[PDB]
Formats: structure tokens, C-alpha cells, sequence
RNA sequence: CGCGGGUAAGACCGCGUGGAGGCCCGAACCCACUUAGGUUGAAGACUGAGGGGAUGAGCUGUGGGUAGGGGUGAAAGGCCAA
RNA sequence: GAGAACCUUGCCCGCCGAAAGACCAAGGGUUCCUGGGCCAGGCCAGUCCGCCCAGGGUGAGUCGGGACCUAAGGCGAGGCCGACAGGCGUAGUCGAUGGACAACGGGUUGAUAUUCCCGUACCCGUGUAUGUGCGUCCAUGAUGAAUCAGCGGUACUAACCAUCCAAAACCACCGUGACCGCACCUUUCGGGGUGUGGCGUUGGUGGGGCUGCAUGGGACCUUCGUUGGUAGUAGUCAAGCGAUGGGGUGACGCAGGAAGGUAGCCGUACCGGUCAGUGGUAAUACCGGGGUAAGCCUGUAGGGAGUCAGAUAGGUAAAUCCGUCUGGCAUAUAUCCUGAGAGGUGAUGCAUAGCCGAGUGAGGCGAAUUCGGUGAUCCUAUGCUGCCGAGAAAAGCCUCUAGCGAGGACAUACACGGCCCGUACCCCAAACCAACACAGGUGGUCAGGUAGAGAAUACUAAGGCGUACGAGUGAACUAUGGUUAAGGAACUCGGCAAAAUGCCCCCGUAACUUCGGGAGAAGGGGGACCCACAUGGCGUGUAAGCCUUUACGGCCCAAGCGUGAGUGGGUGGCACAAACCAGUGAGAAGCGACUGUUUACUAAAAACACAGGUCCGUGCGAAGUCGCAAGACGAUGUAUACGGACUGACGCCUGC
RNA sequence: ACUAUAACCAUCCUAAGGUAGCGAAAUUCCUUGUCGGGUAAGUUCCGACCUGCACGAAUGGCGUAACGACUUCUCAACUGUC
């Protein structure tokens, strides 16, 4: 059998890929930060 | 020499290996080893320029010589003669009667405990390094630099041999290993003597795996392909293309040595193919 | 490599040490050839019996890289979050 | 308890036991413990719960990390490149999956423990006191190094010994740049071109000198080394720290034993106990114990290593350190380093088999602890020996001077400081990934016994479970096992599926062959138990004995323990590889040389790759490629190398 | 010298008109070609004949020991596949 899903989860590798100063770096991310908070989100980043 | 394996099996019914003769020592020098990872034939943007590099045996730089104009007329003796991975040629080490130690490729013919002098009024005797200048025409040298300070850089392989057709006003016309003719400036120097591993040619690796070994990737040939991954891809059975032979690019096949360029001047001719 | 034979030296042949190999049989491990079941299933691709490799072009953890007319591809239009 | 197959307690039965046991990393986040609840959830009910509520719980100088170090890689002061956006990247600074670094055994709570407590250690710093104990001034050593000159040639200078090559022109031969008549091919003949001719120069080839090219030296001023004085006079110089610098070490692959050990396991000396309502069995039989670490001593098996003196600028300065060259002395079981293990200590302690009352359970006492046999996938071992595919960096430790220096070093005793994060619990699973309390997935560490070659397989010890719908009932039928008379592929697209062979030791093995194979070919024989050979053989090894350079010695060895293989005789059954586990074999053809890879999820192949062959391109920040450009891979490689194309071992070949 | 065949010759044309080797082939429509082996009976299988619809020399030709969860046929043993 091979059952391997997709979403193995983990945490240095969500924060290094998905986390904010990763997002505040280039910008294009910053875009993603500041259209986040305009809609209201409770959680800006990953 | 080569040494040739008994068929045991067949991954090594043909198969040869470099019989190790002129191997002296099996540890390089510890200062002059410098580390050296795999890239696999990308390049700094991350994707792949080269195709068919990658997997190998992990190996360390040993620093090689090719400026020797430091040492003039310091001898040095030749103190072992080793394996190196990067390179074709064995290299020789050399214990300068200084106290310095560095490392070169080693000539056709060089043996443990011979002297190798290096300077302007050297002989010419294989492994001594002198300006072209000083070379008697006709001479077989390697490792000639281009420019007259860069450093060694043509017939560096195992068993090539520039011969230094003659001399003509500022000017070196050398026969290099491709047979074509080339002229060099006379201040740049050169090595005496063939280079080592001569019978380097002659190994038949003999399976799939040894290539691995050394580096390579498999190669996939064009026709197999789809008519988008190359342009001789498609076709219902087995085709040849459908077109004259072209690189997986499209760029037909043909001379591509960039015309008009500066260094043109200095070739005599050119290479002969085919005759 | 050693001993003996062999010879002028050889070639080569027998006996000892040595233990090479994309070598052999075979569990862990990795695959997925046949069959039967499942097929509003235990499971959105599995199970039971057999099966191939199993010191290598082996399998695996950790961290990293290559991004859409682009990547990667021992090449099937395959893979890039069912 | 109102309510019980499902909760609790006890006694039986069964299952896993290279796991369905024990400990982790990732992941989860209060699921952990105590008290309470039973409209929600649990594929039923539930008094129970990984559910709901309240309270409690996670203790570190030594463990996994940070405060120490770097790899791949990311970011990147300046910077370069780019209309703008931005792309790369130096100096650095991050980044463990690696390097360096100091703790072990026992006990305790309802939940934590290498963290608390008990006993014993180790590693960084600070202060005080005690001496030892060398110094700076003071003085010792401080005598002695620099200079004046000579010698004798490094040394631009002028030049010479002059030289490698032929710098440059000279000449000629050949060849022919144009051109001029003409010689030739000539077109069938003429033309016409070429220049086989004239030079000459598209030019090439050769010759010697002209001398040049560069090359040093001999060697001159100069510069310096040596020697002769000049003051054992001016410097120097002396405790101790000593680098951001130099240098060693850190520092490395794969395969394979052999050897010595230990952990574990199996008996026994010895100690404590049982009579398990059966035919026999009282100590003769049976059961249970037959333990204990880090550290500190000692340095065994094994492995490794030459030592001393002088000179020397190569090590961005200087070095007494590292190199390199000279000499001397060295083959010793000499010396030194490393180092499993045995032995002592730690340990008058701890702990345990059991014995007492006491009962949720608290508490008290507590015996013997020798010899062997077997034996590792663990330790010596980052070792040794082979092989080619040639096998990280930095901090750290040591050393060297540069440099700081008048105080500083060593030891003893005492008193102190040692930071931040993690720490409960599940962790091959009802607590993570799978929408579920899901037959799927998930890396690492421990490895008992008996058969066995084995981590397979069967049973089983420690431990853990009976896993959450049941109770019955010989229907058809489906699924999964089992058996079958006579026949044996007649079944069918096809021996699909089943059945059959299956292990160990002997005997014997064909065509073909690349001389390796084919080959476990095929085919044939034996296999249990008891006794005897046998107080034998073999391993081990104690007492005794021998020997020594006497010690953690070497050889040998009755007894003791363990153990094959064979021969002869005998007994039993239908059956002796008795269960489980465990090749079907042979003949021929096509394709592909082979081992491998491929359509995750209907196609594993005759497809792809492959070692081998050839062709084309590339003279070097190459050709090719990623980028608008810088830049990068190619490659820290150089035509015996690199990229592209087609064919696909090997043999005979590859026609027009 | 009877039949057929076509060595041989002639023609046109092209740049040249298929050499060796193999051949009802993973290519052959006719086609279950013909002859022989194997079976009581063989549209499949093996060996050859060549009349190659429409093989052929690195889109390689002919062979080949060993290897194959490849395709095809036969045999021994085995059996509820029958």
C-alpha cells in the first residue's frame, strides 16, 4: 500500500514558505499583508 | 597500463580498468585539498543548462599549478605521483628546494626523485617549464598559457602534445592537439614533455552503473521523444525525425564558431574534418 | 599472493590463502506481474494468496533548489498538492 | 447502580510476543491526575470514556537546542547590471540532518523526574586565606651585540663568455599576384584563360651570415655575506600572558575478515521454600534467588610513532613552530601516545528472593551472591588489510612568534555564581497525515526461551490486549478454507486458478558456450529413537606440571562444561526434511545482449536507458544553455576534454 | 534439344536502379500457399521451397552463450479446470 497524503505537516517549513517576514520581504507579499488586513483578517499570515 | 576484468558477470564481460601503475601515494596533500560540491549542471538561477550531470562520487579540489612564474630557478624533486578525480592526467607533487609544495600534471615519462627545474635557462628535459622564447623549435610542450601571464591552458588532457612548429617576430605558431594551427605570443610559457596516461582512452567502462560513477545522466535520444520536448519528436512507429538533424532547440546543425572575432587574426588555419 | 608441476625463461596446469561481483537463494525495506474479493467498499486506487529487486543505476530522514507557454522528465504527453 | 453482555474485583480461556511489548523525533495541545456528570458524542445500552465541568500537574550547570562552529541554501553594507519594477553578488551574517562540550545508580507522588531527594562524580568562573613560587625596578645573569675596515664577489651600469631561437632583411629553388608576347589544356580545330615562361612576389621551402631576440653569469661602482679589529662598550636580554596572524591537529569513502573482549543467555557451588487431595514420589524430586553504575586508580590484548644538531625565507611581517636540505646517533618488545577488557575502589551503602503482623496499603526484617559453558549485528575500531568510483568546512585543542607586561604562576582550604527554551500525555496510533474512535501512511533505539542457518516460521516468558452492537439458527446463494472414488487438460482464448517440487548430506550432471557458464541442470540414494565404538575425536579450560626477560606472564593440562560427523547392532509406525517453513523440470522459436526505468489511479513491454560505434560542432569568461544586460552552469575542466545527432553488448559485415 | 521458365539480349530513362545476407516474417492481401515433422484429428507451432501485394545493411543486415513476473508451441509430474 502506499497511503502517503499530500499534506504532511510541519512547522520551520510553514513559517520559512508561508510565514510573515517571508511575506513582508518582497513586494508582492506585502501587497498580500495589506490586502489581508483591509478585509478584516483576524490572521494576517500563515 | 590497462588491466582487463574476466568476464565474472556480465556487467563486466568487456570491461577494463587503469591498471594504477604510476600511482605513488594514495592521500593527497592535506593544505593543498580544497573542497569541491556537485552542482549537477545548474546554474545560479536554479535551472538546468547542462544537460546529463548530476548523481557522481563526491571529490575534493586538489590545487593545481599553472602559474609557475613564482619559481625561477628553484629546483624542485618530484615526490609522488597521485590520482586526481577533476582531471584526466595524473599530477606530480613537488617539494621545491625551498620548502614549498605544489602540485602539477604530471609528463609522459616522469618518475619519483627526478629534478624539475623551472626558469628561463631550464633544459629541456619533460616536466621543466620555460618561457616560449627559450623552447628550440619543434620541441613537444603542454600546458601552454594564451596570454603571456594567464596561466596554462591549452593540451592539459592525458596523452595530448602541442608542437611548437616554430617562431616568427612576436609570435609562437603551435600545432595544437585538434590539429589545427595557432599562433601564441612568446612571452606566455609552456611545459616540456607529453602528459601522463597515455592509455587513458583505451578504458571500456563495460556497464551502465561506472558512468554513474563518474557523473553522467542518462541521455535520451530525440526521435522518442514528443514533437513538443524536440523537434524530431512524433511519428506512428519509428522515424528518423522527418527533418535534417537539429539540437533539441532547433538550431540546425552546422559551424557555429562565432564569426569575426578578435582572436581570429591569430589562427593559421583551422582543423580538418573528414579527409 | 604462495607451493608444486612445466620450461632455458615462458605459456599454462593442479593445491593452498584472498573474498571480487550493477553475482545467487532469501526476511526487514522498496516495488506492483497474476488471480479472487471489494466496486452507495475498511479504503475517492485497498485487502488475501502467490510475485520481482533485495551491497546497488539501492532504500530512507532531515534542510534546501528548479514555477506555468515555465519547471522536471532512464521519455508515458508522465509528474508539478485526489 | 433505578437501570449492567459492554463498569469494577476475583478465577478460568484465548491472541500478539522483531509485537498488537518498552523509549523517542516530527505532529497534536491539556487529551495527563483527582473529584464530579450521564439530554450532546461513542455506529446499541452504558453507572464507563481520548466526552462535559471544576481543581491540580511539567522542577536541569551535565539530557535535546540557544548563549560555540560551519555545509547545501537563503539574506546581503557598499557594488555592478537593468527605462521604472527589479536581477545577481562581494565583505559579512544566518542555516543542522554534521563538529566541539561536563552524571551515574537507587528512592519517592495521584500525576514530574539523568530535573526532586539519597550516595558518589565531573566542567566552567568569582572572592578570601595559606603557603610554595618565580620576577620586574634594585640587581642577577648582561655578556654582548652592533660598528670601522678588509677580504669576494650578488650588483644596474657600460660592456664582455657569449648563448636558445632565427628578430629582421639576403639569396636562391619551387610555386606562381597582376601583367606582356608566347607554351599548354585546348573547345573536334581556332579562340579563351592560366602563367607550366620574363620578372616579380599570393607566396611557400631551404641555407649561412648580417646579428637580433631574450638570457644570465663572470663579474665593476653599489650592496651585502664572511673574517680582522673596534669596549664582555652602546643595544639586546630575563616572571607571566600570548593572538582575529603563521603552522600542526580537527579531517572523513566502500568491502572484508581474522583476533581479543564484554552485554545477554544456559547450568552449577551456596541460600530460602513446596507437598501442588491421582499409580510413585521427603529430599534424592520440584520452585524461587544465585544482584549493583558513572567516576578514580592500574595500563593488559591490539594499533601507532625514529631521535638529536646546524643551515634555511618558502609559510602577506617575525618566528625557536611547519616545511626543505645537510650531518650524527638509532633497530631496541628501548621509550612515548592511544587503548577494549580483567582487577581494586565507589559499596559497612543501595537493592533483591523470601519472613512478619497489617491492610486502601503503610511499615519492619532480610539469607547465599562462587565456578563454568555458550556468546553477539556491541567494544577495541576514525583500527588493519584490499579496491577504485579517490571519498565536507569551520570552530575547538596544541604550538610559533608579533604584541601586551610589574606583577604573575602552582597547589591547598573555605565561601560562592552557573543564564534562556523544552520537560505532562499519545507517538506504527480511538490523541499525528487520512472529512470518521477509518483494515491505508509514518524516521529512529531496545531484541528473552525452545526448535531453526535466521530479525523467517510454530509455541511461549516479561509486558499488553479480548478494540465498543449482540443472541441464535445444519436453507438457497456469495466469500474463505478442507477432503474426494475411477480418468487426468477431455476444461479453456490460454493449464487462469488449484494441485505438484520444496530441506540437509552423499553420488551424478547434456546440447551449446564469449571458456565465466549452462547448473540446484536432469537423474539416483540416506534422514526417527536406543545401545556400543566412546572415560574416544574437537573447542574450552581449572588443579597439577614445564618455562621465562616475574607479570594484568607464556606453553601444556587430569577433572569440569559443550559438541559434531561416522561405523556396527537393535526397537517402533502406514509414514523418520513427520507439524509450521521450504525450487516444478525439460525441448524449441520470436524480440530484446544483460542488471535497471516507465503511463501515481485499467497498458511493465518487443518501449526508455545502458556499456560499445560513428558523425557534426567547440582553441577557451570556448561551442551549448539560463538571462533584456551584468552574471551563471559548462569547469575551478582544455580536443584521450565538452555539447548535439543516430545506432545499442559480442562476432562476420555495412553495397550503388 | 516437348512444356514452361529466362541465363542472355534489346529498349527508354534516371544520379543510381537493391551487393552480402534473410524471407508467408512482430512485415505475405490471395492465404488455412506448397512439401515435410509433430497429433487419432493441428487456420496455431517447427524446418525448408521463393511466386519478396509491400525485407535489406547504423530510421543498421544476419547470427549469438547467458538473462526475461515478455510473446508462441510441445512433453514429464501434478491435480475438482473438466
Amino acid at each position: 500500500a502506499k497511503g502517503k497524503r499530500t499534506f504532511q505537516p510541519n512547522n520551520r517549513r510553514r513559517a520559512r514558505v508561508h510565514g510573515f517576514r517571508l511575506r513582508m520581504r518582497t513586494r508582492a507579499g506585502r501587497a498580500i499583508v495589506a490586502n489581508r488586513r483591509s478585509k478584516g483578517r483576524r490572521a494576517l499570515t500563515a | 597500463g590497462i588491466r582487463k576484468y574476466k568476464p565474472t558477470t556480465p556487467g563486466r564481460r568487456g570491461a577494463s580498468v587503469s591498471d594504477f601503475a604510476e600511482i605513488t601515494r594514495s592521500t593527497p596533500e592535506k593544505s593543498l585539498v580544497r573542497p569541491l560540491h556537485g552542482k549537477g549542471g545548474r546554474n545560479a538561477h536554479g535551472r538546468i543548462t547542462t544537460r546529463h550531470k548530476g548523481g557522481g562520487h563526491k571529490r575534493a579540489y586538489r590545487v593545481i599549478d599553472f602559474r609557475r612564474h613564482d619559481k625561477d630557478g628553484v629546483n624542485a624533486k618530484v615526490a609522488h605521483i597521485e590520482y586526481d578525480p577533476n582531471r584526466t592526467a595524473n599530477i606530480a607533487l613537488l617539494h621545491y628546494l625551498d620548502g614549498e609544495k605544489r602540485y602539477i600534471i604530471a609528463p609522459q615519462g616522469l618518475k619519483q626523485g627526478d629534478v624539475i627545474e623551472s626558469g628561463a635557462n631550464a633544459d629541456i628535459k619533460p616536466g621543466n617549464n620555460l618561457p616560449l622564447r627559450n623552447i628550440p623549435a619543434g620541441t613537444v610542450i603542454h600546458a601552454v598559457e594564451l596570454r603571456p601571464g594567464g596561466g596554462a591552458k591549452l593540451a592539459r588532457s592525458a596523452g595530448v602534445s602541442i608542437q611548437l612548429l616554430g617562431k616568427e617576430g612576436t609570435y609562437a605558431a603551435l600545432r595544437m592537439p585538434s590539429g589545427e594551427i595557432r599562433r601564441v605570443d612568446v612571452r606566455c610559457r609552456a611545459t616540456v614533455g607529453e602528459v601522463g596516461n597515455a592509455e587513458q582512452s583505451n578504458i571500456n567502462w563495460g556497464k551502465a552503473g561506472r558512468m554513474r560513477w563518474k557523473g553522467k545522466r542518462p541521455t535520451v535520444r530525440g526521435v522518442v521523444m514528443n514533437p513538443v520536448d524536440h523537434p524530431h519528436g512524433g511519428g506512428e512507429g519509428k522515424t528518423s525525425g522527418g527533418r535534417h538533424p537539429v539540437s533539441p532547440w532547433g538550431k540546425p546543425e552546422g559551424r557555429t564558431r562565432k564569426p569575426n572575432k578578435p582572436s581570429d587574426k591569430l589562427i593559421v588555419r583551422r582543423r580538418r574534418t573528414g579527409k
